[PDB]
């Protein structure tokens, strides 16, 4: 887990909301790189959001 | 070292001493001189329980417990809690109420009973809905406490199913003998397969009321497990063809085969004792005495009943004392109101059946003649025949299975009716005719000829 | 006609109170010449035995219903399982007079066993009232991992999500857990300080030490406490201003005798109105036969209403627990109980005594404390 | 849009009637009876909820 530079639309928006909304933002990378859907875990029934 | 056995009046005690000698001379010949006190009775009677407890706790502190009775009272098996927790001796329930498990097993109880693993029941029922593709439901319980359990089973296991089981909701009869509110609730059932969890006399009420509803018609279906069948030896009168129970009965088994199985189970757990100990906690000294404590310093069989196999059968139990490979003798009433076997569940708890879909066949007729024998050719894209994918069922969204005749050899030409998935124009059209002409259409495939040949005008295909 | 009715107590003086209430039962609007003879045995010293009196003495005298306290010491593991389940053979209706162990509510096994005193899980519902007394939405649920605890969870999770209020955390506990300090640091992660508490005494007491130890006790940190935790050292490590609960007439067991005998007498007269009154077997030998009127006893007792109880309306739930039992809600303040809350069952009556919120002041707090820290 | 003329055969059948009366599945209910038959039908349809 390295903290790495990030660039984009959403950063601009979050800083807009830091201004208009007064929050701090705790920004991380996905281990999956994925949205993660309801999929079944072993025992083959456990429909869980990933 | 010792096993106690008390039975419903059945196959004899001399026969039991023969079974004891046969199990003792069978295999792994017992460094523990394992010795059994066995009888036949008819009582659900707690004074009789007290007598047999005090006599056999006083009598040499008997160490094993095997019980299959000829009764049905379930709560006496829950009254075995006081033996399992006032003698702390493991209890094998096989028949009687001792089969009948509504005992939600305690940390103090020492139950291992061969019967109503309710979870395994639910999974079997669901695979019954699988294996002739009965996706379309109608669900009726009553509100015996403990049926809300089954309601939670249905909710979870359908919602844990991507199969998409077609739900008609659990229409619960509130109290018996409402008889107007019941049939108000019973005109809310609008499908074929009717799935029941009740008592027996409630089922007398419901079949009487549904013969007035016509829901006992003989394209409907009715799968009612051993809660209401109980004794397959008990076949009451309003109870037609195609009634289906699942039960660990001595139809596939005997008493004494199960007995020698369970005695060997006890001695393998005792072997794991003498592995991990070299000692055995005996039974308590007395009934009425609270002597020091119940500190089982030599630690009864709950870690030792973890690993037991007999003779290729994984006769280990669950942590809740249910069978790891259950038996689940699935027995079906027929036209003559005859409990006859269909399914078995011993191989990875997988279904073991006869491929007989239609069985609702004029018991209390309600004769149903709508089934239209349609045997065609594979004619793409009018007929495009797929196979069964292992796609959690045999269910592709637009397919119907079609029983081909798959010959065994070129010599043994026995065309085995293999259900195969099916699509195409004409299948869409037959779906449209199920939507307009609205019948049942019996789909098979042509082997002998193609369309028809004038083989001296003996038509083929 | 003679209905033998059991009574399992510690004393025989209140068994005589049953005898005299049985006299009143023959008197008060109940008609029979000898429709009652009195049967009453105290709690037994061996909790093994528990059926000697019952089969040898009570069922042999054809006792229809037995009225049992907790025990003669009421405080060990002598919560009355064995007499109950020996009455659990053949559908024999029994009323738990004082009991709050909702293990006994489990009607799948507790077939014929209804309670004049509602258990702790009914207390679950009461907290919902105070939700709407105090407008809460961020919720700390704390459950010693119990069948009663999880049944109370069921009542809570229903009565939440019926009105779609949503719990933040349900942390779960064995009894004896003292390294809850990890679960306590989990509790340091929240807006919520609404601390809803269910365990025994000692779990609670160590957690009061450890949480006070965290610091975790300041205004806001509102301790919402089950009554097992309103005894022993759970008294003695908890801070001050803490809400506790009380059932009013939870302990006037003389009033429980009076109410129970009036109820069961007029229910017997409802039974004699019915037809085909099946017989009580005498022997627990040869009599393999369930009460057929077992479920008809249940239909009598569920459908009979008694506004004329001394404890109020002796009129039960669906579960056979009395509806609208009076509540009084308490505040250890310098560990000195300060009554505030009173209920008919549902009617909010805060006493004029103020709630010092169980760290700081008398001000209705906030489990709403934002972080502005967005993961 | 037709829902068919569901005729009560004789009065005081009272089970066959409500078997025929759970066959009514729409809003506007169009009646040709006697008066006491209508007492019967409104009593039965307040039990049906129609």
């Amino acid at each position: 887990t390295v903290p790495q530079c990030c660039y984009g639309f959403c950063i601009d928006l979050l800083i807009k909301l830091a201004r208009t909304m007064n929050f701090t933002y705790e920004v991380h990378l996905v281990a999956d790189g994925k949205f993660g859907t309801q999929e079944r875990v072993n025992n083959s029934n456990k429909k869980e959001w990933n | 070292l010792n096993i106690a056995v008390m039975l419903g009046h059945s196959h004899d005690v001399t026969e039991r001493e023969l079974r004891t000698l046969w199990g003792p001379e069978q295999a792994a010949g017992l460094p523990l001189d394992v010795n059994v006190v066995a009888l036949l009775m008819n009582r659900t009677d707690p004074k009789s329980l007290i007598t047999h407890v005090c006599d056999l706790m006083s009598g040499a502190r008997i160490h094993g417990l095997v019980f299959g009775d000829d009764t049905d009272q379930e709560a006496v098996a829950q009254m075995l809690d006081f033996i399992s927790s006032h003698t702390f001796v493991p209890i094998l329930g096989i028949h009687g109420g001792a089969s009948m498990i509504m005992a939600d097993k305690d940390p103090t109880s020492t139950f291992f009973q061969f019967g109503a693993s309710i979870q395994q029941q639910a999974t079997v029922m669901l695979k019954i809905m699988q294996d002739y593709d009965w996706h379309v439901f109608s669900l009726v319980t009553t509100i015996f406490p403990g049926y809300r359990e089954f309601i939670s089973f249905v909710k979870t296991t359908v919602d844990n199913s991507f199969v998409g089981w077609d739900m008609q909701n659990v229409i619960t009869l509130d109290t018996s003998f409402e008889d107007a509110k019941t049939q108000v609730q019973l005109k809310k059932i609008h499908s074929s397969v009717i799935l029941l969890y009740c008592s027996k006399d409630e089922a007398v009420l419901i079949l009487s009321e549904a013969r007035s509803l016509g829901l006992t018609g003989y394209d409907f279906f009715w799968i009612v497990p051993s809660l209401v069948s109980g004794n397959t030896e008990l076949i009451p009168k309003e109870f037609p063809s195609g009634l289906i129970s699942v039960s660990y009965d001595d139809w596939d088994y005997s008493l004494e085969a199960r007995v020698r199985d369970g005695i060997g189970i006890l001695t393998t757990a005792a072997s794991s004792m003498l592995e991990k100990f070299s000692y055995i906690p005996e039974a308590k000294a007395s009934c009425y005495g609270q002597m020091e404590r119940p500190e089982v310093p030599m630690h009864t069989l709950h870690p030792f009943m973890v690993n037991v196999t007999w003779d290729g059968k994984d006769l280990s139990f669950t942590e809740e004392g249910y069978q790891v490979h259950p038996r689940l003798v699935v027995i079906v009433l027929n036209k003559d109101r005859e409990w006859e076997k269909v399914g078995k569940w011993e191989n990875h708890t997988l279904s073991l059946r006869h491929a007989v879909w239609p069985r609702y066949k004029s018991f209390s007729d309600e004769p149903d003649d709508n089934h239209l024998s349609i045997v065609t050719l594979e004619e793409a894209p009018f007929v495009i025949v797929e196979d069964i994918d292992p796609l959690t069922e045999t269910c592709v969204r637009n397919t119907v299975p079609c029983r081909k005749f798959v010959k065994i050899n070129n010599s043994t030409n026995e065309g085995m009716n293999v259900k195969k998935c099916c699509k195409g124009f004409c299948i869409d059209i037959l779906k449209k005719l199920s939507r307009t002409v609205k019948f049942t259409y019996d789909l098979y495939l042509v082997t002998n000829g193609k369309h028809g040949k004038k083989v001296n005008n003996v038509w083929n295909g | 006609k003679i209905v033998n009715i059991g009574a399992v107590l510690s004393t025989r003086k209140h068994e005589q109170m049953f005898r005299e209430a049985v006299n009143q039962a023959n008197k008060r609007h109940g008609s029979w010449k000898i429709q009652l003879n009195a049967t009453s045995v105290t709690h037994k010293p061996n909790a093994i035995q528990m059926a000697l009196s019952v089969c040898e003495d009570l069922i042999s005298s054809q006792v229809y219903a037995i009225l049992v306290s907790h025990p003669p010491t009421p405080n060990d593991h002598f919560t009355p399982t064995p007499v109950s389940y020996t009455a659990g053979f053949y559908r024999i209706p029994v009323l738990g007079l004082t009991t709050r162990m909702s293990i006994y509510s489990d009607k799948s096994i507790h077939l014929s066993f209804l309670r004049t005193v509602p258990p702790y899980s009914h207390q679950s519902s009461v907290w919902f009232e105070m939700m709407r007394v105090y407008s809460w939405n961020h919720i700390i649920l704390l459950v010693s991992d119990d069948h009663e605890g999880r049944a109370a969870q069921k009542r809570l999770e229903t009565l939440l999500e019926e009105r779609e209020s949503k719990a933040e955390k349900v942390l779960q506990f064995d009894p004896g857990t003292k390294n809850v300090t990890a679960l306590l640091m989990e509790a340091k992660e929240l807006e919520a300080r609404v601390i809803i508490l269910s365990a025994s005494e000692d779990d609670a007491a160590t957690v009061y030490r450890a949480a006070a130890m965290l610091n975790m006790t300041g205004s806001g940190y509102v301790w919402l406490v089950g009554e097992r935790e309103i005894s022993g050292n759970a008294l003695r490590y908890a801070p001050d201003g803490i809400l506790g609960l009380q059932l009013i007439n939870g302990k006037n067991e003389s009033a429980h005798i009076s109410d129970a005998v009036g109820v069961v007498a007029q229910a017997v007269h409802e039974l004699l109105e019915k037809e085909n009154i099946t017989d009580p077997p005498r022997g627990c030998v040869g009599n393999t036969n369930i009460w057929k009127t077992g479920p008809l006893f249940k239909r009598v007792l569920m459908s009979s209403k008694y506004a004329d109880g001394v404890t109020g309306r002796v009129e039960f739930n669906e579960d056979g627990d009395r509806k609208f039992a009076n509540y009084s809600i308490m505040n250890l303040q310098n560990r000195k109980l300060v009554q505030v809350g009173i209920y008919n069952g549902t009617h909010v009556i805060p006493n004029d005594r103020k709630i010092i919120w169980p760290g700081g002041e008398t001000e209705k707090p906030r489990g709403y404390q934002m972080s502005t820290r967005l993961k």
